[PDB]
């Protein structure tokens, strides 16, 4: 019960940054490197 | 280092003084198992000739 | 019918080329008859004629 | 190749699990960066 005022504050802090983050970075991360004329993603050896 | 005359009946440069050796790629040469073939198999170059 | 997918060959890896034997048959090197399958069977079992 | 005397030469790596697309890489007897090999070494690992 004492922790309730905290766990209500964590929820209203994820909802701000979920909204803000969404507005700032929505749809941006859909352009990775690709080999020309192919669908193989082109990364280096230990890179994700 | 061999000397490699060019030839007919082979359409490539060749040496008639010894035999070449093909080791496959994922096989290491210098392994005792491989090193010991190149020892005993070396007596074929006289019968080859 | 040869089908290769260009969308999935990364450019510099070198797949295997070929190793198959060139097994053309006598009834496929020439137009087939019934009077040639007689000739062809008759000289698989080592006869003269 | 289970020991150092074997782990010499080249071996083929295969990219994205495709057996038709391979590259040669030299093979070496690597040693882990955090190991238990003297006590000082063991302690660093424990700290991590
Ligand atoms: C604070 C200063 C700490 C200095 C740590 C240090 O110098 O550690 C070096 C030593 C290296 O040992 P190793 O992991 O075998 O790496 C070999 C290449 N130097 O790695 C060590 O000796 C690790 C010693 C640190 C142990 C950390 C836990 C106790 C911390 C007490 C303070
Ligand atoms: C496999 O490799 C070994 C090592 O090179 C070869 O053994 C060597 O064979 C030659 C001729 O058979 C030996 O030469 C002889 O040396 C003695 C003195 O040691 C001399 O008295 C002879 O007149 C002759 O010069 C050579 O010494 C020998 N090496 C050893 C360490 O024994 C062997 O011939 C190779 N096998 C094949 C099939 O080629």
């Amino acid at each position: 019960l004492p922790l309730f005022h905290i766990a209500l504050l964590v929820l209203f802090m994820v909802i701000i940054y979920a909204i803000i983050g969404l507005e700032l970075f929505k749809g941006k991360m859909h352009k990775t490197c690709y080999y020309i004329g192919t669908d193989i993603v082109a990364t280096v050896e230990n890179e994700k | 280092k061999p000397v490699f005359i060019d030839d007919a009946n082979f359409r490539r440069q060749v040496s008639y003084q010894h035999a070449a050796v093909h080791i496959p790629t994922d096989i290491y040469e210098g392994s005792t198992i491989v090193l010991n073939e190149l020892n005993w198999t070396s007596a074929l170059d006289d019968v080859f000739k | 019918i040869p089908t290769i997918n260009l969308r999935k060959r990364r450019p510099n890896v070198q797949n295997p080329k070929s190793q198959e034997p060139v097994t053309l048959d006598f009834l496929d090197a020439e137009l087939e008859n019934d009077i040639k399958v007689e000739i062809r069977n008759k000289m698989i079992d080592g006869e003269s004629g | 190749k289970m020991t150092e005397e074997e782990c010499r030469g080249y071996y083929y790596v295969y990219k994205d699990g495709d057996p038709t697309q391979m590259e040669l890489r030299p093979r070496q007897w690597i040693h882990n960066d955090f190991h238990f090999d003297n006590v000082l070494s063991a302690m660093m690992s424990l700290f991590t």
